[PDB]
């Protein structure tokens, strides 16, 4: 368990990425 | 192995509070 | 101040630049001869003073007896005399081509020397200077079989200056070097064993290298070759740039792991030779003392001394483990099928053998920049430093530095054909 | 046909990223280690780092929180030679001699590598000149020189330098008492290198931050950027230039903004260039500088230098350095 | 939970009981070599000889090694007063008791 | 030492081999009487 | 006798750990000549198969032996010894060696990973035949003890240094704790033990190559000096001999 | 295991010869955003 | 505090004559140390055969006696087990093994005698440190 946290932790820092990477808010000229 | 088990409400809270802090205002703002 | 940039295309002046520095390179070889034969000592390890140059004089057994030092002084001062004296011959030339005028209009001159983009005269000049290669190459060929010999280490005695026959001129085995896992002790170039190999593998350099100067000569690039390549003057320097550093590192990994071309008797001892040459140091120390070889159970339960590598022979024990790979004359004569032969060890062991392994033992090629010799910890009252770590030291740096040039030059080549320039 | 197809695709914009030529290795090379090594790290076995029978194990699995460690270094037995897996018999052996290591690494370095020409192949689909190529180029060497050189200098990959944290500290610590850097100029210029970075980068979105165009639409309760379309941009160099010339010396500050972004460019990579370097050079033993000894002719008594006290925890730590793998008295690698 | 026959049986240190019959003299059956040493010429040869024929009931037994020499056995007489007899054990001999001893540098 | 009957120049000879680099020297000097450009 | 099949040939494949062969000629030819003289020997010892017998459900078991898979590659063979061979008052054959050869060989159990190095000793070894010298490979025959060590010596250091001749004495890192449990491991303890090995010869031949047969012996675990009880094992294999004196 | 090298191997060179015939690339040799030269 | 003449009073025979070097000469005995010496015998240690050192002490018990000058001059020209019944010429450096270590070449009777004073008068200025290496170890 002391285990599962460290990987837990983990597996949203990648989720974040995915996340963060594809679906961002975006960067537009149209000003 | 030993490890003091408050680490696990220690460590999950810490991934909570200010988490859902700024959950709640990614909502207001939208 | 990008002065040399602004030389790009003027080559007239190049010549007087290229023709400048090539006097430098041969100025350095004339100094620095000259300075090692000034301080150099008769009868004291070349390496433990801190020479470059002899060594590679006596490489070529231009005057040494079997593993002796020096019987005869002079050859060296030949080296130092003509090479300082090639620097004022061509000081002149690239100073001259340098200021007294530029170059490209002179017509039956630009017959005999053309310019760039023209892919059919770059090409031309560049097999020029290739059926020059490919002479040299066979120069050294000349200088070990019809001529006074090479210092070949193995076998036997001594391995004094020795003169070759037939070299292995075996078309398989030439190329097979090239064939081969550049890992665990197997480095494609590296590996090179036997001194015959050394020779017939410069013969047919040569007969490449000219069999290529003529051949780029006669014939302009194909299509292929003309869509991959760019061909600014600043990218044909991208491609010699890089070329170079691959080689840095080449030489530099070819300096630590030692081919019979590079006889440690004058470089010093390999990384590993130190390693193993304590273990064998040791055994004998022991074996003395009356120990018994086989049966000695280090705290591992490795045995001291004896053990085996994955592939099931014996090596000596200890980190020295990773060094089986390891081969020298004097480890040699107790190798035998199976890895080392237990009786050859306890019963056949000659004194020289000693000596060696001490010698190299004591003189590890570990050192700092104080010359300070031996561990990290050592006091100062030893000072030494291996050629090969000096070699191996400065020569990766630069085809470290020389990649950072390949990639700065050859991404500005990017930014003639349309980026900036 | 069809070939002329899949170049195209290859060479422009795909909506999430630029895939070209380089990455056409960097990303199926990437991901076997990125893969390999997670799974490494959350069940590997032990792994006897140095041929003796003594295996260390370093994952989650068996027994380590984040810190303690992770994929550890091939065997000192399989050192410096090629240990893949077909080489090999069973897993349960690959993964006792390190194996992982190997893979990761080679695999790594090489789509490390790629990492680098794929940002120069970009600049070349942009019209934009080649420089972020040379910038990656530091740390990129450095690990080489860190995960390969080194092993490639020592004569094995066995200490190469472990993929975990703590063995990241392991690593540093018996480097240092084995070749001495503290007192090497290149991992000097090393720490000036960085150290400048720190001092720069703050130095510059500092004043970058205070100098800014004041009245932009900056009220007390908003705070909205720029975007290019914006000319002036951000803030007044006069008043940033004029700032930090009225705090040493008009020299000491900046004229024009190429010669301080280039500064900030030059500074750090020429560091670690070095020290990379300095790694590289102690490979092959040009182990760093050592006064160990400084006297009083008087009868000769030795005077300590404050370097000897650094003689002094360098020597402790020698002494115990992969403690019973050592049967003869002097270390020579 | 547990006794004393289990406890002392370990709280046993094989080398640190020696610290006895040990420290005051040199042990004929079992301290690597160089811890002859210490004693006028007795190193070299002698020293490779007294390992080998081990072990020894009694310290005077030394003399009886044979093809020894007369002033070998001279010399042995003005040391044996130097020396100690206990009964082998078995660490300290099967690990080379001879080098496997740190060698100090 | 071993230059025999030349022995007279050892010195000349030792501070010999640095010139290659002081010619970088004047490299920027040459620079300095030309203003830089 | 010299065909050379160099180090540079065999250092390919791991020849050196497969002990030489004898394949046709089945002369189990060797004479009483012993009767008449001495004779010395040099062996080769190698394995097929490793085999630990653990398991803890007591008083339900006859024979609990599982194969088992090499984690150390290619080490396991080596053993290149030299012996004497003797005649006993009654006609039989003993063995006695000179140099002692060992390994340390580590096996992965199938069941829980439970990892097992064993020290593979031959060491001090004495052997004996049955009845007389007039047959030799007909009835092959040859069977003695071991003397075995301990994986680990009195210098080795575990991971907080603490052993026989070095190593702390405690548990540093807990000063005020309990010695009592820690005991256990605070303090090394050496074992010396049980050998069992038997021959059976299959090939004997010429006169120069003489035997080449079955092995099999059983040994102890390694225990580390004070850890959990070694785990019983069964060794087999195949071996090489050859022997000549005059 | 040896069906793995092997299988290793074509998935390695396979690669390679999309590095290599991908620049002596007759189709998109160097193509840029500039100036293209065909 | 200086470099005194006691310290350089050092024994010249087994009975009970001594001499009494000078400065000139000490120094040359550091400078042959290093060159022939130093690289085997670090700060007075033997690398090859760490149990057996250069201390006084450990001189004196040799065959024949070695805390004085003739007996390490006679080492230096011809080597001696610590007991005295090998030859070992043909592994340690000596006059008589020129051949073998070129670096004994060159040397002279003047040389030994210096090099063999820095090995007696450096212990009475290091001490303990000559001996296993205290301050390096
Ligand atoms: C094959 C050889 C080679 C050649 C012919 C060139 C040629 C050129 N380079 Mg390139 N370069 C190379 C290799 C080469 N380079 C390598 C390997 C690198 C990577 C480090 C570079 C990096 C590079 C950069 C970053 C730049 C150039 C530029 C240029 C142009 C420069 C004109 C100029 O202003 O020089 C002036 C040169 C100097 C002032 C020399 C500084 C040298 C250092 C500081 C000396 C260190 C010595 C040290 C004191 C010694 C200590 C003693 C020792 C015993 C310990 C010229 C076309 C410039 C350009 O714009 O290109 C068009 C440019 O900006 N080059
Ligand atoms: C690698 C060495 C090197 C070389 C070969 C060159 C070469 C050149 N540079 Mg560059 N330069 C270099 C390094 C180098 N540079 C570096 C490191 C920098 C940065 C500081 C520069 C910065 C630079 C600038 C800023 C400029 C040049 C220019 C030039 C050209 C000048 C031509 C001339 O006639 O000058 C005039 C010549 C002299 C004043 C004479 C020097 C005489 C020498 C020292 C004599 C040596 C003695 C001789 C061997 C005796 C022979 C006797 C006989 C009997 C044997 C020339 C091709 C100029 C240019 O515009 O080129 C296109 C220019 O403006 N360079
Ligand atoms: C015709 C073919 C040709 C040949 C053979 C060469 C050969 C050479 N070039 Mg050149 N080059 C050529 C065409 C050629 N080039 C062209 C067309 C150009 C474009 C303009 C260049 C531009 C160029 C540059 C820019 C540079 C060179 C350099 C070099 C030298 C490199 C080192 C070497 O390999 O030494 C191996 C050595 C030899 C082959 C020894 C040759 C000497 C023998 C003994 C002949 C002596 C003959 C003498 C003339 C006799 C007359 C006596 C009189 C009393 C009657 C080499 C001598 C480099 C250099 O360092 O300059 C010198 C350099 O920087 N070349
Ligand atoms: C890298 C290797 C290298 C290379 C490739 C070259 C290449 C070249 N060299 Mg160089 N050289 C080198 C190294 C090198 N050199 C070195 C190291 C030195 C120093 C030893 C020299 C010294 C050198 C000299 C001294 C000369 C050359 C010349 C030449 C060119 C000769 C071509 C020819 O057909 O001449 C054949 C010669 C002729 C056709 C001469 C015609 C004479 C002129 C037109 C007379 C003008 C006088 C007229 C009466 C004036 C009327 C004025 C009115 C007011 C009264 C050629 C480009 C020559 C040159 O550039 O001159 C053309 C030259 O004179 N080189
Ligand atoms: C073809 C490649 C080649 C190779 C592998 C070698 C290798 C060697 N040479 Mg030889 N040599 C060569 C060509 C070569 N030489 C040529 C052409 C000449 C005449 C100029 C000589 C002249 C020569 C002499 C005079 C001596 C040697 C010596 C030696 C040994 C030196 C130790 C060393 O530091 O090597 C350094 C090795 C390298 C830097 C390897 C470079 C590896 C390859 C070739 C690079 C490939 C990249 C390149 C960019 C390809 C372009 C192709 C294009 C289609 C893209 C070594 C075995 C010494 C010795 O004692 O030997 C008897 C010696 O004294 N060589
Ligand atoms: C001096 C070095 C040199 C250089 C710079 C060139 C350069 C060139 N050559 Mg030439 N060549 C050379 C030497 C050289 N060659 C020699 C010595 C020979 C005789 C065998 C040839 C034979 C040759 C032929 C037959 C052809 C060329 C062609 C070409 C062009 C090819 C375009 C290309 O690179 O495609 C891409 C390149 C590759 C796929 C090859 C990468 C090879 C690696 C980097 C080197 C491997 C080297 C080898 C293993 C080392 C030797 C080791 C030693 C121990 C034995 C290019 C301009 C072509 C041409 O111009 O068409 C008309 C062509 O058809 N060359
Ligand atoms: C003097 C001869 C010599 C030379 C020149 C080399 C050279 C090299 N060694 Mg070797 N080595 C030698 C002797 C030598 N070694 C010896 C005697 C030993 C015995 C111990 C070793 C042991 C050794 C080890 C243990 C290792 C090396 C490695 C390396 C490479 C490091 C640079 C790199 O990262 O490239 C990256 C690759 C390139 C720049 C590719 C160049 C080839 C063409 C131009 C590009 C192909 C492109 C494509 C994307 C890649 C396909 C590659 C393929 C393997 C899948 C370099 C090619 C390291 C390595 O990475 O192994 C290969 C390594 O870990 N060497
Ligand atoms: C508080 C005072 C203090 C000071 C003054 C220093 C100073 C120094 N430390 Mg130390 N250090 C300190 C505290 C301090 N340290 C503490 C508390 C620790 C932790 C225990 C350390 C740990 C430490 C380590 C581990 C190391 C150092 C090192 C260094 C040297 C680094 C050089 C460098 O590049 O720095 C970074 C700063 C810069 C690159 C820039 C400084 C600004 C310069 C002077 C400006 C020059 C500009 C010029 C005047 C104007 C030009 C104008 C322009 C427009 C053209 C430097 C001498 C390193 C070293 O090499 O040791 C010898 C090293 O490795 N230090
Ligand atoms: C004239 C001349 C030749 C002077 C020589 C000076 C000299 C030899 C000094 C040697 C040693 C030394 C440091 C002595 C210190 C004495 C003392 C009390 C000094 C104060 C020193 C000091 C604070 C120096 C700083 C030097 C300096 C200007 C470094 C560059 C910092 C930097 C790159 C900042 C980023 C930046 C700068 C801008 O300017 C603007 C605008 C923006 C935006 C920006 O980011
Ligand atoms: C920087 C620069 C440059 C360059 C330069 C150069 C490149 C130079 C070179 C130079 C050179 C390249 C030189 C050379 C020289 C030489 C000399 C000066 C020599 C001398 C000699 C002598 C004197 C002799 C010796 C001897 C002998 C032989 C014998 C014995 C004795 C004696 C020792 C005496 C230029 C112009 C581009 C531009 C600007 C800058
Ligand atoms: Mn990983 O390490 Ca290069 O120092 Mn000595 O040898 Mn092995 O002991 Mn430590
Ligand atoms: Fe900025």
């Amino acid at each position: 368990m002391e285990t599962i946290t460290y990987v837990f932790i983990f597996a949203c820092i990648i989720a974040l990425f995915f996340f963060a990477i594809f679906f961002r808010e975006p960067p537009r000229i149209t000003k | 192995m030993e490890v003091n088990q408050l680490g696990l409400i220690a460590t999950a809270l810490f991934v909570l509070v200010p988490s859902v802090f700024l959950i709640i205002l990614y909502v207001q703002t939208e | 101040w990008a002065g040399n940039a602004r030389l790009i295309n003027l080559s007239g002046k190049l010549l007087g630049a290229h023709v400048a520095h090539a006097g430098l390179i041969v100025f350095w070889a004339g100094a620095m001869t000259l300075f090692e034969l000034a301080h150099f000592i008769p009868e004291k390890p070349m390496y433990e003073q801190g020479l470059i140059l002899i060594p590679h004089i006596a490489t070529l057994g231009w005057g040494v007896g079997p593993g002796g030092e020096v019987v005869d002084t002079f050859p060296f001062f030949v080296v130092g005399v003509v090479h300082l004296i090639s620097s004022a011959v061509l000081g002149f030339g690239g100073v001259y081509h340098a200021i007294r005028g530029p170059e490209t209009l002179e017509e039956y001159s630009s017959f005999f020397g053309y310019d760039w983009k023209d892919k059919n005269k770059m090409t031309t000049i560049l097999g020029f200077h290739l059926i020059v290669l490919g002479i040299g190459a066979l120069l050294l060929v000349a200088k070990a079989m019809f001529f006074g010999g090479l210092y070949d280490t193995w076998a036997p005695g001594g391995g004094d200056v020795r003169v070759i026959t037939n070299p292995t001129l075996d078309p398989r085995v030439i190329f097979g070097y090239l064939l081969k896992s550049p890992f665990g002790g197997e480095g494609w170039i590296v590996s090179v064993n036997n001194l015959e190999d050394v020779v017939g593998g410069h013969i047919w350099i040569g007969l490449i290298c000219i069999a290529g100067g003529i051949w780029h000569i006669l014939t302009t690039p194909f299509g292929w070759a003309r869509r991959a390549f760019i061909w600014s003057g600043e990218a044909y320097l991208s491609y010699s740039l890089g070329a170079l550093s691959m080689m840095g590192f080449i030489a530099t990994c070819f300096v630590w792991f030692n081919n019979t071309v590079y006889p440690s008797e004058f470089y010093g001892p390999t990384g590993p030779e130190a390693s193993q040459a304590q273990a064998m140091t040791f055994l004998i120390r022991d074996q003395k003392l009356g120990a018994n070889v086989g049966s000695a159970q280090g705290p591992t339960g490795l045995g001291k001394y004896l053990m085996r590598s994955p592939t099931g022979e014996i090596i000596f024990g200890g980190e020295t483990m990773r060094f089986w790979d390891f081969r020298g004359p004097w480890l040699e004569p107790l190798r035998g099928p199976n890895g080392l032969d237990l009786n050859k060890i306890k019963n056949d062991i000659q004194p020289w053998q000693e000596r060696r392994a001490a010698e190299y033992m004591t003189h590890a090629p570990l050192g700092s920049l104080n010359s300070v010799g031996g561990v990290a910890t050592e006091i100062n009252s030893v000072n030494f430093v291996s050629p090969r770590s000096w070699l191996a030291t400065s020569h990766f740096v630069l085809a470290f530095f020389f990649l950072v040039g390949h990639l700065w030059h050859a991404g500005r080549a990017r930014a003639a054909a349309a980026g900036f320039e | 046909n069809l070939w002329e197809r899949f170049c195209n695709w290859v060479t422009s914009t795909d909506n999430r990223l630029y895939v070209g030529w380089f990455g056409v290795i960097m990303i199926p090379t990437l991901l076997a280690a990125t893969i390999c090594f997670v799974i490494a790290f959350i069940a590997a076995p032990p792994v006897d780092i140095d041929g003796i029978r003594e295996p260390v194990s370093g994952s989650l699995l068996y027994g380590n929180n984040i810190i303690t460690g992770a994929v550890v270094p091939s065997s000192n037995a399989i050192g410096l030679h090629f240990y893949p897996i077909w080489e090999a018999a069973s897993l349960d052996e690959w993964l006792y001699n390190g194996g992982p290591y190997q893979l990761i690494i080679f695999h790594f370095l090489l789509g490390a590598s790629c990492y680098m020409g794929r940002q120069w192949e970009l600049s070349y689909r942009l019209g934009m000149r080649p420089w972020i190529c040379v910038a990656y180029s530091a740390p990129l060497a450095s690990a080489f020189a860190v995960f390969l050189i080194y092993p490639i200098g020592q004569g094995s990959f066995s200490d190469g330098m472990p993929l975990g944290i703590s063995g990241t500290f392991n690593f540093m610590i018996v480097f240092q008492a084995e070749h001495n850097i503290l007192m090497h100029p290149f991992h000097q210029l090393g720490v000036a290198g960085v150290f400048g970075g720190a001092l720069f980068c703050a130095m510059h979105g500092s004043l970058v931050t205070s100098s800014l165009i004041r009245e932009t639409t900056e009220t007390e309760s908003a705070n909205y950027g720029y975007k290019f379309g914006q000319e002036e941009e951000t803030y007044n160099i006069v008043a940033a230039h004029g700032y930090f010339g009225r705090l040493i010396f008009q020299y000491a500050s900046f004229n024009n903004s190429r010669s301080l972004h280039f500064f900030l460019a030059a500074w750090p990579v020429v560091g670690v260039w070095f020290t990379a370097l300095g790694i590289s050079t102690m490979a092959f033993n040009l182990n760093g500088f050592n006064f160990n000894h400084s006297v009083i002719d008087a009868k000769g008594n030795v005077i300590n230098t404050w370097a000897d006290i650094i003689n002094r925890a360098n020597l402790g730590m020698e002494v115990m350095h992969e403690r019973n793998a050592h049967n003869f008295p002097l270390d020579l690698a | 939970a547990a006794t004393a026959s289990t406890e002392e049986e370990l709280v046993n240190v094989v080398d640190e009981k020696l610290g006895t019959a040990y420290g005051e003299k040199i042990d004929l059956n079992n301290t690597n070599i160089a811890a002859f040493i210490q004693y006028r010429g007795l190193y070299p040869t002698l020293a490779k000889l007294i390992v080998k024929n081990a072990p020894y009931e009694s310290v005077e037994d030394v003399l009886n090694i044979p093809g020894l020499t007369e002033r070998q056995k001279q010399i042995l007489r003005e040391n044996l007063e130097h020396f100690t007899v206990t009964e082998v054990e078995t660490a300290l001999v099967e690990g080379g008791d001879r080098y496997n001893n740190g060698l100090y540098k | 030492k071993l230059p025999e009957a030349y022995a007279i120049f050892d010195p000349l000879v030792d501070v010999l081999p640095v010139i290659p680099v002081l010619f970088l020297a004047l490299a920027f000097v040459w620079q300095a009487a030309v203003g830089f450009r | 006798a010299k065909q050379t099949l160099t180090y540079d040939d065999i250092v390919g494949t791991g020849l050196a750990n497969k002990c030489p062969t004898l394949d046709d000629t089945a002369r189990g030819a060797y004479p009483i000549d012993s009767s008449q003289t001495y004779r010395i020997a040099r062996l080769c010892l190698q394995p097929t198969t490793f085999l630990v017998k653990e398991e803890p459900k007591n008083k339900r078991q006859e024979a609990e032996f599982v194969p088992t898979k090499l984690v150390t590659r290619e080490t396991t063979s080596l053993d290149q010894i030299q012996g004497e061979l003797k005649v006993n008052s009654d006609g039989s054959l003993t063995f006695v060696e000179e140099d002692g050869i060992d390994f340390q060989p580590v096996t992965v159990q199938m069941a829980g990973g439970e990892r097992i190095p064993l020290l593979f000793t031959v060491k001090n070894l004495v052997a004996s035949t049955q009845p007389n010298v007039t047959s030799i490979t007909t009835s092959t025959d040859f069977k003695g003890e071991f003397n075995v060590p301990s994986y680990r010596t009195a210098n080795f250091l575990d991971p907080k240094g603490r052993g026989l001749a070095s190593g702390y004495d405690s548990a540093i890192a807990l000063p005020q704790a309990k010695e009592e449990e820690l005991a256990r491991a605070n303090v090394k303890r050496f074992s010396l033990t049980k050998g069992q090995i038997s021959l059976n010869v299959a090939k004997v031949d010429g006169r120069t190559g003489e035997i080449a047969g079955t092995f099999e012996s059983e040994q102890l675990s390694d225990d580390d000096m004070g850890a959990h009880e070694p785990h019983e094992v069964k060794i087999q294999g195949v071996f090489y001999a050859s022997i000549e004196p005059a | 295991m040896e069906t793995l090298k092997i299988t290793v191997y074509i998935v390695v060179t396979f690669f390679v010869l999309l590095f290599v015939f991908g620049f002596l690339s007759g189709d998109p040799a160097r193509n840029p955003k500039r100036k293209d030269l065909e | 505090a200086e470099l005194t003449p006691e310290v350089l009073t050092v024994p010249l025979n087994s009975e009970g004559k001594t001499i009494t070097l000078t400065e000139k000469q000490y120094l040359e005995g550091k400078r042959l140390f290093q060159y022939a010496c130093a690289s085997c015998h670090v700060g007075g240690i033997t690398k090859t055969n760490p149990s057996l050192d250069l201390r006084t002490e450990t001189l004196a018990l040799a065959t024949p006696p070695r805390d004085n000058i003739e007996g390490l001059v006679d080492y230096m020209k011809n080597p001696t087990t610590y007991d005295g019944e090998q030859e070992i010429a043909e592994v340690h450096p000596s006059l008589r093994s020129a051949d073998i270590f070129p670096k004994m070449r060159n040397l002279t009777e003047k040389d030994l005698v210096a090099i063999a004073g820095h090995i007696l008068v450096e212990p009475k200025i290091l001490g303990d440190k000559w001996g296993g290496g205290k301050v390096y170890y």
